[PDB]
Formats: C-alpha cells, structure tokens, sequence
C-alpha cells in the first residue's frame, strides 16, 4: 500500500 | 548567488568572475562551503541538504587529469558523446522514445574512442564551429592501468564511511563528464544520492529542493525527458508554468578538488562556466537508504514525489497505454479536486 | 423521454401524464420495455445495459402492499427514515462524516417503528406540512409472518437464474423504499448490480452510462457524498461543471409490476411522480461478477471508474489524510498533464 | 497491479 507508493526507482541521467 | 569569487593560492587572481555566469530570472542563496571535518557539514548530509566539501581528497589522483593524459591512458573502450546545436543538453531516455513519436531529440548520442573525441573536439575549435559536445561515460574495467591506479587512489575510506553512516545502498556507477565551456545540463533530479567531484574547470551548480516540484514542472514519467523540467530557463513560459516565478534556488561554483553533495531527488542545473575551458567531473551515484519500517507523518517532500511517480507508473500499466494517463488524470480532478 | 404514457387495463385511463415529471436541461432517449421472454432483453442485461422488464412477477405478492397492510404485518423492528426540507434526498455516508467537518447534511436519519412512520406521514398530510420523509430499510428476519410469506413468494427461480447467467455474486440485500410524492433521490451510482422492482406508485428513472463520468462530477471518494453527482439538476452550475451541458440520459417510468435493471456503475436519478401518491419499491442488490483473469483492452468505462476510485483510496491512505488528496493530484497534473 | 486497480468495492446507497 503506502510503502509500495513510497518505493522508488534508481533512474539517473545516464543511458 | 555563489558569493564573492574565491581567490586562488599563490595570488593567481580570481578563479572566475561574474561575467562567466549565465543570467536567470530567479533568486538564489549560496550553498555552504565547508571542510569535511566540520560537524555542520556532517549535519547537512545527514539532513539530505546540499553542501560543498573542500578538502575530501576524494579524487586527489584525478586532479592531474587533462585531455592528453586521458587519451593516453583511458584505454580503448567506447565513450558515449552527446552532440548539440545549442548550449543545452537535455537528457533523452531512448527506451522511452517509443511512447512519444511526436518527439525528436535535440541531443544525439554517438559512440566513439577517446582519441576520436579529442580530435573531434580539436576540429571544431579551429573551424570556428558552433557545434557542442559532452562526453558522459560510466567508468568500467576497460580503462588503462594508470587510470586504474588513480581510481584506486580515490579516498574510498571517506566515502565508504559516508555510505555507511547514511545507510545508502551500493555505489551504482561513476560517471565521467567532459564538456565544452558554456555547456549546460538543464534542471532535473536523479533517484540516487550523488557526490559530485570536480576535477578540472569550473561548474556552476544551481539546486532546488524537492518541495519545489510544483514550480519546476517535470515532464510526464513516461516521456523520454522524465525527471527533467519543461521550463526553458533561458525563456520561461509563465503562462504554462506560472509557479516558476516562485522558484528559489541554492547556488555555487565548484572547482578542482571540490565535492558537491547533491541529495537524491534534489533538482540540479549544471553549467560549465563561459570561456573557462573544458570541464571534467566524476560523480558517485549511490542507491538511497531503504524505506523505513515505520512511516512518519507528515511525509517528506521527496516521498510525495515518489508517490506521484508511482501513481503515473501504475496508471500507465493499468490503462495499457501511457497516452491515456493524462486524460484519466484530468477527468479525475476537473470539477472534483480543482 | 418515457414515451407516450401507457394506458391502464380496463380503460382506467393514462396511468400518469407529463405534468407529473420535473423539468431538466438535458435530453433523454427511452429505456426499452420488454418481456423477460424477449431475447433482446436477455441481450441488454448480458451487455449490462438498462432494460425495463414487464412480466417477471418478481414481487407479485407485494403488489397488494400498501401502508395499512405493512404496518399490520411488517413487524416491530426499527426502520430508517430520512427527513428533508427539500424534495432532494442526497445520501450521506455517516462513517465518512469525519473527514469533512465543514459539512452539514440536508437529510437526517431517524430510527422508528413502522406505525410511527405512517402516523408521522399522516400528521404532515393534515397540517399542510412541506416537510418530506423517505423510508429506506433493508428487509431482515424481524418481519411479520405474512411479509415472510410474500418475500418467499417472489420469483426467485427467475432472478436466481439471472444471478447464475451473469456470474454475479451473492444477493447482498433488499432495500424497501417508501417515499412521498415529488421525492427525488439525486443522481449517483452504486457498486452493485440492481433489479429495481416497482410495487406501488410511479417512479421516473433517468439513467446515465458509466462513460458519462466526466459530465456528472462525483464528489471526492472520501467525501460523505461519495458516488453522488455534485450537480444540482434543478440549477446546474455550468461554470464549475461545464460538461454537464453534454449529458445525455436514458429515461423511463416504472409502475406496479415493472422491474428495472440498473446495471452496476450506471448513474441513476429516481423521482416519485408529482401528485401520484406515495411510492413503494424493493430493490435487489447483487455483487458484481469477479474481475476476469485476462484483462481485455480497451478497458470498459466502468473499469476506469474502478481505477480512479482506487487511486483516490490509496492516495488517501498513503498521505495519511484525505484532505491532501486534492493538492497532490493537482500538483501532479498542472502544467504536466493538462 | 492493474488487477488491483480494477478491483471494486460494493458500496450502495444504504447506511
Ligand atoms: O555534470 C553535469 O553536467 C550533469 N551532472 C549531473 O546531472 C549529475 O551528476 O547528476
Ligand atoms: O428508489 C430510490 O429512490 C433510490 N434507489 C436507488 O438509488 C437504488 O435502488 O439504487
Ligand atoms: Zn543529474
Ligand atoms: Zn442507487
């Protein structure tokens, strides 16, 4: 639920 | 702004001067410049607030780097180099370039060898070319023996300690950035903790805290420019982005030996000073600390950003098409929440 | 609209006439009136589209019901009765009345015995009172022996078959509704399949399909009036709800013995005809069929509604406060998706 | 995910 909403990716400005 | 221009050791005069900084419509306060031994700096990192550290010796060995030394020892792997006809290098996520065909990039990626880049650099210089380049490559095993000696010479003891103290995840990569003077990486935010180590040249860094989300207007998550601002800092469209007139930033200029801590989810605008020569930087990206068991309210700004990002991600999955995210979201708020 | 007023058996004249219908700003087509034996009606239910069935004999036994008969046999349980100073009975979810304190209901619920309701009804009638009542009670075991005989007399064989054919869940309840003439239950939608059986009096039913969500403007999910339209059908605010000018409805008038199928997630407006006397109805609420294993795209309108509802539910949970749902949602779309 | 988004309550106009 809320924890899942909280969870984040690790995308950076690098292809 | 970046306070009075620092004076070089040995009476070498001002490192840089105001005329080298571009002009923007917003006000800024200066980021703190402290010693890694200063407890105040340890307080700023712990509270995920930017801070420029002046003595870490993080990349002491690389301070001798310059084009000749690198071409000579960087190895023979491929190096991503982005091209631009403008000073702005907007980032493009190629994997996401299918959801938006009505989109054409202003920066082209091109693989090439280091000596090819240096030579490409040189041609432009003589033929008076307005075209610009920006090398951005992750450092990997395919590098020279000398560069491997340098890398190993970085102050791992200090940074691995920070890694430990903050509970951060693993080091994901070290990006090497070499860009021409005047080059600008427009405002955006990354989902990782970053220790930005300046090696050669000067860079102006303007940061904005997470709670400034409403004033910066990031592109939709499924768009190739996800995590970047839609606002042209040179010509802001106040009709489309009214809240940009309320944006306040944190600014500073880093030079050889300075380490800027860019907290995860903090907006950043990076520009290599005008007529200051090329610039070289190496960043250190770490995954953030895991989400705490007990969630504390009120939620932090960065957490709300994390939520908005997931909403858009799930909605795009659920609808079967990112193009429908917008119309569903509008339908959800029109006359209901606005 | 509801087509030409049907003629009663035995030359008893028009059952009702136009002057008994309120006036609204929108156009309407007539809902189909078919026999349960007609394959076209079986096609409309299967495609979850409204249809008025004329011969089901669903509540044949209750057709003899009237106030005297019920007071006499309904038993001695308590009966919810809502009060109003207006002809509009907007529903209020009491459990949700904490998230909105700046809110005060226009309809008061009051428990009372059946004979108390009938007598309350009678007092108003003589003293010329403008005050209105609406009894809405779920039918339960605490009812008379005669009423239990009637209930058991309903055409379970036909409805349990529909239940089976459509894959619906269990019957959740049977609501008994007795209201004064002119009474209006404003537009809203329910999350269950409904077989609306008219017993006494005439009721005008105006339905709107799920895809009309954008034109009806439901209150926020956490609001007490969740699932109801914010549009005053008597005085529509086109500035706040522009799309209501594009609303098209399906209409009809049901009488003793008619069964209206109100598909789940379909908007409905119910009004007891002006000067037609009291009205009596008993509905049959069934849980919808479970979500199919393979999701088919494009998604159905009702499915998108289900999604928007969940988004608002999770967001309210995640933020720790439903009051923050609005500001987060706006921040998410302003200059980004709109 | 999407199935969860799809899932619906059974709220009716009855207190
Ligand atoms: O150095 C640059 O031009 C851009 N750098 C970044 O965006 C970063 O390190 O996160
Ligand atoms: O009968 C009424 O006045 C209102 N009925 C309903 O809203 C219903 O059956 O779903
Ligand atoms: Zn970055
Ligand atoms: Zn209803």
């Amino acid at each position: 639920v809320v924890k899942l909403l909280l969870e984040h990716g690790a995308d950076v400005s690098a292809q | 702004g970046s306070g009075e221009p620092r004076e070089e050791a040995g009476a070498l005069g001002p490192a840089w001067d105001e005329s080298q900084l571009r002009s923007y419509s917003f006000p800024t306060r200066p980021i703190p410049r402290l010693s890694q031994s200063d407890p105040r700096a340890e307080e700023l990192i712990e509270n995920e607030e930017p801070v420029v550290l002046t003595d870490t010796n993080l990349v002491y060995p690389a301070l001798k780097w310059d084009l000749e030394y690198l071409q000579e020892n960087i190895g023979n792997g491929d190096f991503s180099v982005y091209s631009a006809s403008t000073h702005k290098f907007l980032y493009y996520d190629e994997k996401k370039m299918a959801n938006f065909q009505n989109f054409k990039p202003r920066s082209n990626r091109e693989e090439m060898k280091f000596h090819e880049f240096v030579e490409k650099l040189q041609d432009i210089q003589q033929r008076g070319g307005e075209e610009r380049l920006y090398l951005q490559q992750t450092l990997n095993d395919t590098v020279g023996r000398k560069i491997v000696m340098d890398f190993l010479g970085f102050n791992w003891n200090w940074i691995n300690k920070q890694q430990g103290k903050r509970g951060w995840g693993q080091l994901t990569s070290n990006l090497l950035l070499i860009g021409m003077e005047g080059n600008v990486t427009p405002a955006h935010y990354d989902e990782q903790q970053n220790f930005f180590a300046q090696i050669k040249g000067y860079k102006r860094c303007i940061l904005f805290p997470p709670d400034q989300f409403e004033c910066l207007y990031p592109y939709p998550v499924h768009h190739p420019c996800d995590r970047q601002s839609q606002v042209d800092f040179d010509n802001p469209d106040y009709e489309r982005f009214p809240n940009f007139q309320n944006v306040v930033g944190y600014e500073t200029v880093v030079g050889p030996g300075d380490v800027l801590y860019i907290p995860m989810y903090w907006w950043h605008h990076i520009e290599s000073l005008l007529n200051g020569g090329i610039t070289i930087t190496v960043n250190f990206w770490y995954k953030g600390a895991p989400t705490p068991k007990r969630i504390e309210y009120p939620l932090k700004a960065h957490q709300k950003v994390a939520i908005m990002r997931n909403i858009e991600k799930m909605l795009g999955e659920a609808l079967g098409n990112p193009q429908e995210v917008g119309p569903l979201l509008n339908t959800m708020i029109k006359g209901r929440y606005n």
